[PDB]
């Protein structure tokens, strides 16, 4: 009856925040989950790119308000339920947080048939990004074996710790050569928290990088459908198992968030 | 229940302990250092072994190979030495695989704590049961303790538990409001209907009225669907209002209109309607400067404090921090979680800290050493250098 | 406790599994056989100093008979517990009630330490306490049960591990009931010898019949208008149980040469720790006195399932030995998780117990880890 | 010498923003002049963690009046006085454009700058990157091979163009695998803008994917000074010429840019 | 150097005749006509052919400004005055104090901002936000916008002595649409940017020429540049035509 989401997040840009999340939607999907995906990058649209979509009607619309949200809904490869954002719109790039919240309820009228979502949230640590992010309970940071990326997510961390109290994090590493180098970089992370944090990072497995994904991004195909006998593609379905072994949220809490009526009913 | 490996070259060592093992009540399977392959395919599968009691190695490689070998086997097979602990001469990784080493002769509450311990990440690690239930960080039993610190605030919670007014809470922050308010929910008439959380506090002040009363499009700017607000949502329930004070002025009339005639209003309408929603508050400030300051009204004071309940620092009842400690834990074997075990050192250091952060940061804490370093022997020397208390 | 167990078994094999078996419990055993036992046996304190005595297979010539005779002249209070045989029927009638147990070969752990108990109950014999508080689940489903109980009045059955705090409960429904004035009375069946527990619940009788020794009326009278609290149930015999069903149904007993029958009006609280339905399925429990008891069921929960009560017990515990100017010690938190991980088998008595002996051993003293016994030693 | 301002922007995020300004910037700085970076992700500071210095006084005191601008000049390699600011901020993340034109507007007080002043803008299309290019004279954007690079690309230059009416824009190539492929992804980008608008793009170089830019972050030091004998410190060697030279005869007009000042007279 | 524009037809050669009838004095020069008609070369060129020629040239376009930072750049701030101020500078009539004023788009002028320019033409003098000071300077000013005044006041939105003050010396400028015979030229004259900026080349057929004199081009000389600058930027040593002009330049 509850609905999982799961933004993706991590600050740091490149590190894989919508090819991961779109890999994760797909992946769920073919698990047997019916799965929608939501670009929460409302200025830049990059879901849409990856996976061929080309709406006639977008969130845009919703929000200015010629449509409803049943419209913009696209049935995209894979048996996916898209929710595109527009790109270069005027009235997408800078949201008050009382507009993002005016999308944010009006998201849970749809949500007849609806088992796992995927939040796509946009590069940084913006408002809309930390709207977001505190609005889905399965918060995953996607971090690459790169200081920069390392201390960009400790940022973010900080930022959601220091401010709105969070502490829990799903980390997945990204573009690791070799399984023991992301657990290498899983305890950088813990090191640098330890040093001056105080959060629970929690590892849940590295994406090996092989040359498939990308293959698969530029034939605009999500990895997960356009390759499925890759170490990328085995190792992303072994992550998606895990992803539904991740416990289901029973309680809503005191902040804004996806599917109120969902939770506490 | 499954079976056990015992993959001991020594006579006399691997005979006790399968005589041992099958004391406890689960078989075993004796085994050398070099012919337990064909023992192991007598099982099924991986799932049919627990765990392994390693004893002496004998074989080529050394033991590194050999719990190479097994790790091959099943890499979510949690190792049980018996006799000889971990020296400092295996890797870093070897000496963390272990789950614990045993001290011959056999210890009667450290092998039950083990093979418990074992079979705990054995159900955690396979694909079995799907999803659970996942709750929050502070949303445990923590209620728990000897203190007078919590016995008032239980004795708060029986006084207002029969009760159906406006409650008023006080407390610094992460003291464990939100327990409060979902017991309070639980003991009262309205138990079967909706316990709607909102904190004024997380959200800013201008989306407050929307999430509270809720808005309809046409009469509300950012306004896309004719919402039920969040008091829709309360009806036949609760809204408990944490860190009340951060209300803009009109948002404290508005809700003295909506408690007074138990009816309100959507914004942008001039439409009402009644509800029941009982009205729980909570906030870690002093309302009576804040009232002087102009910023917390009167009558919205006086109608809130029928019932206060008061709160009290961690490091005011520190007596009752290992209780916690332990309701954590089991909270954590029983959630999605592995099984942690503290030293006497780590514990008492543990009791010494001021707790600038009440029980939300003693769980924040014991989750990241549970998932920080996990099935180990945890001591003083592996808390955080803030908790290490000498 | 610090007295050994005896192991007297001619197997070599046997012996030194058994040895080993209670060397993991932590209990000091030492490994015996016929041929030397005597002198090993003379190399004691006392013969107070060993626990019971284990006997496995016996390969020797004569049969046990002779090793009983000598044993009984050894001691006369000493008890026997028999390891990988049933009881023998061929044994004299004097003889086989000192064996305990008939237990098979080497048991699961609950089983062999409940004889284990049996044995120091057997061992004192022949040489109370505020629990109900806290706020854990367990305890909260006991009181519900309680309040469900209070407002009535009739049979009622507590269900629970041994040494769990019955007594408390059943002091709570007597106080809680309209038979506060009234004596409330607690037996138990466990702890009274087989042979003397008509004449203890019955009462005594001059010289109507032999082995009438003991001058003390039975708890007919002392339950009169209360509550009758009789634990461990399940020890019950089955003249005894049905003569109990007869005294319960038809509320009245009668003195054996009269024609007089007297009534008693006496609420009855049976506690058992061994499970029921089971013993119903192998026949030695009647049918209609479980169906009357069980009308009222309290499942009184474990130790383990009420581990966050465990601290406010010692308190109380604590607090008992304030009030009786009879130590103070005070529990660190290392010793509270040690103390609250545990199993504790006998969930009640043993942490009374254990407060007892870290009293007597460290008074005045800040109980950590390192002052706790072996059993109870809990480390990361 | 009226100073020329370059600001390194693209919207997708990961491209190299960070990466490809600071390794820039020490390329003007070991080719003459003496630059001043500065970074416009003002809540997710990443030059410093790139270089490797620590920031005893931020760009957040000055924000907040605690320090002058001429304190947070912080000395690195190459002689480049390095203007860290906050990590982990949201508070100086998203401001006013009142306290940006303050930012821009203080400066004008440094007047040691030969021409040269490298803005690192955050990854979208928010106020703060519109503020910032508005306020630069030359506005570089690094974009990769991949369509959602050229999507936010082509979102960017749509937003510039149709609220702000700008028109000369750089392209630069990033994590590029063969030279014939930057020069694909400018034409894709250019095809797009000609298809729909009217903005002329400027090429500018390209920067192959090499293991020293990875091995370099690694050792918390930028490649340029890591491994200066590699095909991506020549990448950025080659683009310091066409970055610093171009406009020799350069005409200082006015409006909000930075150092107004010393363009009007 | 200076940039520079050439033209031949009628409509041209009364902006001259009519820019030459005000140059010989100065005073508020108000211009009116549609965006991207070139009314920044029209002011450079009046101070150009004026009294000024050393003193510095400010323009401000207040459609790249916004509208609460107008007044901030303009008449300028201390270091303390607000939240956003954190360092004292001059404003712009002191950076080009002695030079020339040029304030396009004036449509978007709020009621504060036209009384403060008002009392800066009236009383010559002005003060900083956030401070009392009254500093006095000299400068001459020429404002310009997109929409015809006439209908801005008859909205009510626009105060009618400012709009007195400013029309003092009205101005008027031709779109190119009405021009059209000279553009050709006009563009041998945007090729010379090509031969003054080194960006590049490019080159016209008599059929682009004439293709391109159909078009409508709303913003006359502002998007002839940009569509110059765009093709040949685009692919610079190519023939242009009428076939390869992005859209609607094609009109034949
Ligand atoms: N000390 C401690 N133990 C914990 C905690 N959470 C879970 N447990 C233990 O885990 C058992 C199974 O919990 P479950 O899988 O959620 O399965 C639970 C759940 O489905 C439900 N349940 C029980 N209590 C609650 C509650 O407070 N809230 C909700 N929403 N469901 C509950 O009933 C089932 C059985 O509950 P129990 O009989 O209590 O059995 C519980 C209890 O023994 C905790 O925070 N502290
Ligand atoms: N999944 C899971 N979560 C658990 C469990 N036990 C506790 N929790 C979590 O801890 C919160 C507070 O539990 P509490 O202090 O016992 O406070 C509890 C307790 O007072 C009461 N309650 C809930 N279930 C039971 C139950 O089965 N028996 C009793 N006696 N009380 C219950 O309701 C209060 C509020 O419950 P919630 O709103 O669910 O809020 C619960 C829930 O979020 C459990 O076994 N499983
Ligand atoms: N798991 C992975 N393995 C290998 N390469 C990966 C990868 N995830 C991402 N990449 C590379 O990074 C590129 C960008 O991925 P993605 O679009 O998910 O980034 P992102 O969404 O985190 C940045 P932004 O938030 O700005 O859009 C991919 O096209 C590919 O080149
Ligand atoms: N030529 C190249 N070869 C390999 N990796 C490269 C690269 N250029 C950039 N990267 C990688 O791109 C990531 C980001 O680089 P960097 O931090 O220097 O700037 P950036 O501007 O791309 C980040 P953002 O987009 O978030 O601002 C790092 O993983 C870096 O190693």
């Amino acid at each position: 009856h509850p609905v999982q989401v799961i933004a993706v997040t991590g600050g740091k840009g490149g590190v894989g925040k919508t090819n991961v999340s779109v890999n994760l939607a797909l992946a769920l999907a073919d698990l047997g989950r019916r799965v929608m995906l939501l670009d929460a990058a409302l200025g830049l649209a990059n879901v849409d790119v990856l996976l061929g979509l080309t709406p006639k009607r977008t969130l845009a619309d919703v929000i200015e308000g010629r449509c409803e949200l049943r419209d913009v809904l696209l049935l995209g490869p894979g048996g996916v339920r898209i929710v595109p954002a527009a790109s270069g719109t005027q009235s997408m790039v800078h949201l008050s947080p009382m507009q993002h919240a005016g999308l944010i309820q009006a998201f849970s009228d749809i949500s007849d048939n609806l088992d796992v979502l995927v939040v796509d949230t946009a590069a940084g640590i913006g408002d809309s990004v930390v709207s977001f992010v505190r609005a889905a309970q399965e918060v995953l940071l996607v971090v690459c074996d790169e200081p920069t990326s390392i201390t960009d997510a400790y940022a973010l961390i900080k930022l959601l710790n220091r401010d709105h109290g969070m502490t829990r994090f799903r980390v997945l590493a990204n573009m690791a050569h070799s399984p023991q180098e992301g657990r290498n970089l899983f305890a950088k992370l813990t090191k640098v928290t330890d040093r001056f944090l105080d959060v629970a990072l929690q590892y849940v497995g590295v994406i090996p990088y092989d040359e498939s994904v990308r293959k698969a991004v530029q034939k605009q195909r999500a990895v997960y459908e356009a390759f499925p006998r890759s170490k990328a593609s085995l190792a992303f379905k072994a992550v998606a198992q895990k992803v539904d072994s991740w416990p289901l949220p029973a309680n809503p809490r005191g902040h804004l968030e996806f599917f109120v009526e969902r939770l506490v009913q | 229940e499954t079976k056990l490996l015992l993959i001991d070259d020594n006579l006399d060592r691997s005979r006790d302990l399968a005589v041992i093992l099958n004391f406890l009540g689960e078989d075993q399977l004796t085994c050398n250092s070099e012919d337990w392959r064909e023992v192991a395919a007598g099982l099924s599968n991986s799932r049919e072994a627990l765990c392994v009691l390693l004893g002496s190695v004998e074989s080529k490689g050394g033991a590194v190979e050999l719990l190479k070998q097994l790790a091959s086997w099943d890499e979510y097979l949690p190792i049980l030495l018996i006799g000889e602990p971990a020296p400092a001469d295996w890797p870093e990784e070897l000496r963390r695989r272990v789950l614990a080493s045993l001290e011959m002769p056999p210890s009667y509450n450290k092998l039950l704590d083990s093979l418990h311990r074992a079979q705990v990440y054995r159900e955690m690690y396979d694909q079995a049961r799907e999803r659970g239930r996942s709750r929050e960080p502070n949303l445990f039993r923590s209620l728990v303790g000897t203190s007078r610190a919590i016995q008032q605030v239980r004795q708060m919670m029986q006084q207002v538990a029969d009760t159906d007014a406006s409650v008023l809470i006080l407390g610094e922050s992460g003291t464990g409001k939100e327990v409060v308010a979902r017991n309070l929910h639980y003991h009262s008439k309205r138990r079967e209907g909706p316990f709607v959380p909102v904190n004024c506090g997380a959200i800013p002040a201008e989306l407050l009225e929307s999430e509270l009363f809720g808005h309809e499009k046409g009469a509300f700017t950012g306004a896309i669907t004719s919402r039920a607000g969040r008091f829709e949502l309360a009806n036949g329930g609760t809204l408990f209002l944490d860190e009340i004070g951060d209300m803009p002025l009109p948002m404290q009339v508005k809700l003295l209109r909506v408690l007074q005639e138990r009816t309100f209003e959507r914004v942008g309408s001039n439409k009402t309607q009644n509800v029941d929603v009982r009205i729980i508050a909570a906030t870690h400030k002093n309302l009576e400067k804040m009232i002087e300051d102009g910023t917390f009204r009167e009558d919205l004071y006086y109608r809130l404090n029928v019932f206060p309940i008061e709160m009290a620092p961690l490091r005011e009842r520190v007596e009752d921090i290992a209780l916690l400690l332990n309701e954590l834990i089991s909270r954590m074997e029983h959630e999605k979680r592995g099984s942690i075990r503290f030293n006497s050192a780590a514990i008492m250091s543990l009791c010494r800290h001021d707790w600038p952060g009440n029980v939300r940061e003693l769980a924040n804490l014991v989750e990241r050493l549970a998932i920080m370093h996990p099935y180990g022997v945890i001591g003083v020397g592996e808390l955080p250098k803030k908790f290490r208390h000498v």
